[PDB]
This record gives structure tokens, C-alpha cells and sequence, in this order.
């Protein structure tokens, strides 16, 4: 069977050094006409094509870039390696391993593609969110949650421990700090009367917090 | 060009 | 660069219905071999994409034949004579010819449905992130469809731009909706130096923005 398996460190940093390694088995790197590649894509973005290194030691890359990339193999092992120097934001993305040939026999296309690896390229310290409850306004009411400025991903959020799960909406995150939010809808008579409170956990800084949504009052 | 053989 | 540019850039169908995805390159992709290696793959949430198309109209192995793909020089198409519901994901066109390998941006095959307005809540700063020196007011527009809206921050009569979060859902796997969720950060001295507040919406079905607001002073 063909498998690749794609290995990186998860977080790091800006300028520091990216080293993302695969592990391929199922065919040789040293066959004639074989190559392995890196493909990756930004968080809900596109595909951007990085590298691809030749069986003979040729490699081909992304000129945007050149200056940042170093493929590199190691036949004898099954392994391939990607270096890129400087990251910064812009290079969270998640990973792929791919193979390619140039001859037909041996398949030129992108078929066998790794699970991918995600790498976040952020300066934060681990940062507890800030839970903020969020009542509706003056005269099916709707409550929400915000949950602000989290590093890194990802947070737990659920309304009364779980038991509430119909007209939930809870939105994905969105950043040097992650930003989350919540909304439930409940029939008009369910609240204020019967309570409501937003659970958010964070397992990376040991955060739990509850959050009572309170109704607001004259003062 | 990138690498094809044919 | 070759581009590779995708018409449209979200397809609703129904299951059964028959779709076209155009994708155009700004140069030829006939390779100087003879070859046109123009590529098709589907990548379904949270998956890496799977090849379904090489060289113009190749089926790969284990591709069902609903899936067809023609063209020549810098004008291709891929056909799904019965959309079938495993087949919704995000389409992407490759040209393998020119260095560097480029994708086209991706086509959502999403699933149609009766429009729907959103339903829209606004919330004022917690007590909680005011304590704190902080200001966020938050809007949820709630199961709208189709999936373009825009959504505009008032301040008083003034329009904002500055510090707009916006998040969306990927389309309910139950009711074929979307939801949004937008978030205007200000410091808390900016906050309380206004006292108007409005998040706005425009929708295809509404002829008139839908308008949510609230006044500082009187929570």
C-alpha cells in the first residue's frame, strides 16, 4: 500500500524556521521518474503549490517562495523534508505530502495525498479567553457568548453542561489572539425565568468559566 | 516548464 | 502565473440536478510534450483533497462516471450529470504544465434551497468586559439564504470599518442555512464617547436593510 505521513511541530513562531518532515512507503524514491511534493492550504483557503523534489536530486519551486524554501530527501530513509525560513502568519496553514511522477507508467498526477499536518505561526503566550456573557437589549429571545482573546485553540463551549442544543449557533474562530462567539435561540416564555448559563472551557491555560446570562435590569 | 516525460 | 479562474465560485444544486464548473487558464496548458495536464479534485470538509480528473477528461480509478471533464488550450469544464449528496465539497482546478502549479480559487458545490431571511440580534459590552477596559458589541445573523449579505457597523450615523470580526458557519447540515457573526471592537473611552449603535444588514430578501440598534445610555 502507498501511504505518506506528514510530521511538523504544530506552533511556532514568527522568524524562527520551519521543519516539516514525510514519511512515505508503498513505493521508492529512488525509482525512476518518482517525486514527492508539498502542497498546502490556509485555514478555509486555497491550495498553494511549495515544492516538488525528483528522484535524481532536480526540485522544482513556488518562486514567491524560492527564498524561503529548502526541499530536501533522504531515499534510504522513505523521508522527505520541507525548510522555510521567516515564517510568519501568513504560513498557518495545514501541510501535504503528495506524490508525483513525470512518467506516465509511475503516475503523473497528485493521487496519494497524507492526512496533513497543521502548523499555526503565531507570537502568542498561552492566554486564558475572557468570557463575556451577552444579554438581549431594552424592550424567541436570543442570548450569546463571547469568548476573547485565546491562544492557542481550541476552546469547549456549551450551553447548561449540554442541555441545550436546538438553535444553537457557535462560530469558528478567527484571530496575535483567537476570538469566539455563541448564540441560542429560546422560545420567548423559556427566559429570563428558567436560567441560562454558557460554558466555556480552555484546556491549554486550565481555563473553566459559567457564565449566567442575566436579564438587564433598571440598573 | 515543469518536469513530464512523454 | 498561469490562472486558473472558476465560474462560479459557489454552485447551488439540487440532488439529481445536473452541474458545470468553467475554469479558464490566462495561458495554454498544452505542455510542449503534447500533453494537457489539467487536473480536477474535490476536497470534502476537512479532508484533503482526492483526484478526480487528469489530462482534460481521465477518469481516475474509482471515479463514478456521472463525472465528466472536456476542453483544450485554456478552456475547461468538469460535468456531474446527477449531483449525488456525497459528491458536495469544494472543487478545485490544477494546471501541472507551467512552473509554478497553480490551483484555481475553488467552486462550492452547496446545496439550494427557498430563501431565507436572517434573523438579526445586537448585544452592547457585559458589565464583565466594561469592568475590564474593554468594548465589543457583537450581531448574529441567524439561517439566512442564499449566503452573500452585507453587514454594516453605524456608530451614531457614522459608519465603521475599523476592528469588524466576521465569522460564518458552513451551511446546516440540517436546514441548508447560514449563519453570521459579527463583532465591532472598540476601547471602552471610544464606547462611551458614543451612544448609538447599529448593526446593519442587506439581504436578497429584504428591498430595505434590516436594522438592529440599541442606545449606550440606557442599558
Amino acid at each position: 500500500q502507498v501511504t505518506l505521513k506528514e510530521s511538523g511541530p504544530g506552533i511556532l513562531k514568527p522568524s524562527q524556521t520551519l521543519s516539516l518532515t514525510c514519511s512515505f512507503s508503498g513505493f521508492s524514491l529512488s525509482t525512476s521518474g518518482m517525486g514527492v511534493g508539498w502542497i498546502r492550504q490556509p485555514s478555509g483557503k486555497g491550495l498553494e503549490w511549495l515544492a516538488h523534489i525528483w528522484w535524481d536530486d532536480d526540485r522544482s519551486y513556488n518562486p514567491s517562495l524560492k527564498s524561503q524554501l529548502t526541499i530536501s530527501k533522504d531515499a534510504a530513509r522513505n523521508q522527505v523534508f520541507l525548510r522555510i525560513t521567516s515564517v510568519d502568519t501568513a504560513d498557518t496553514a495545514t501541510y501535504y505530502c503528495v506524490r508525483r511522477a513525470h512518467t506516465t507508467v509511475l503516475g503523473d498526477w497528485f493521487a496519494y495525498w497524507g492526512q496533513g499536518t497543521l502548523v499555526t505561526v503565531s507570537a502568542a503566550k498561552t492566554t486564558a479567553p475572557s468570557v463575556y456573557p451577552l444579554a438581549p437589549v431594552c424592550g424567541s429571545v436570543t442570548l450569546g457568548c463571547l469568548v476573547k482573546g485565546y491562544f492557542p485553540e481550541p476552546v469547549t463551549l456549551t450551553w447548561n453542561s449540554g442541555s441545550l442544543s436546538s438553535g444553537v449557533h457557535t462560530f469558528p474562530a478567527v484571530l496575535d489572539l483567537y476570538t469566539l462567539s455563541s448564540s441560542v435561540t429560546v422560545t420567548s416564555s423559556t427566559w429570563p425565568s428558567q436560567s441560562i448559563t454558557c460554558n466555556v472551557a480552555h484546556p491549554a491555560s486550565s481555563t473553566k468559566v459559567d457564565k449566567k446570562i442575566e436579564p438587564r435590569g433598571p440598573t | 516548464e515543469f518536469r513530464h516525460e512523454a | 502565473d498561469v490562472l486558473m479562474t472558476q465560474t462560479p465560485l459557489s454552485l447551488p444544486v439540487s440532488l439529481g440536478d445536473q452541474a458545470s464548473i468553467s475554469c479558464r487558464s490566462s495561458q495554454s496548458i498544452v505542455h510542449s510534450n503534447g500533453n494537457t495536464y489539467l487536473e480536477w479534485y474535490l476536497q470534502k470538509p476537512g479532508q484533503s483533497p482526492k483526484l478526480l480528473i487528469y489530462k482534460v477528461s481521465n477518469r481516475f480509478s474509482g471515479v463514478p462516471d456521472r463525472f465528466s471533464g472536456s476542453g483544450s488550450g485554456t478552456d475547461f469544464t468538469l460535468k456531474i450529470s446527477r449531483v449525488e449528496a456525497e459528491d458536495l465539497g469544494v472543487y478545485y482546478c490544477f494546471q501541472g504544465s507551467h512552473v509554478p502549479l497553480t490551483f484555481g480559487a475553488g467552486t462550492k458545490l452547496e446545496l439550494k434551497r427557498a430563501d431565507a431571511a436572517p434573523t438579526v440580534s445586537i448585544f452592547p459590552p457585559s458589565s464583565e468586559q466594561l469592568t475590564s477596559g474593554g468594548a465589543s458589541v457583537v450581531c448574529f445573523l441567524n439561517n439566512f439564504y442564499p449566503k452573500d449579505i452585507n453587514v454594516k457597523w453605524k456608530i451614531d450615523g457614522s459608519e465603521r470599518q475599523n476592528g469588524v470580526l466576521n465569522s460564518w458557519t458552513d451551511q446546516d447540515s440540517k436546514d441548508s442555512t447560514y449563519s453570521m457573526s459579527s463583532t465591532l471592537t472598540l476601547t471602552k473611552d471610544e464606547y462611551e464617547r458614543h451612544n448609538s449603535y447599529t448593526c446593519e444588514a442587506t439581504h436578497k430578501t429584504s428591498t430595505s436593510p434590516i436594522v438592529k440598534s440599541f442606545n449606550r445610555n440606557e442599558c
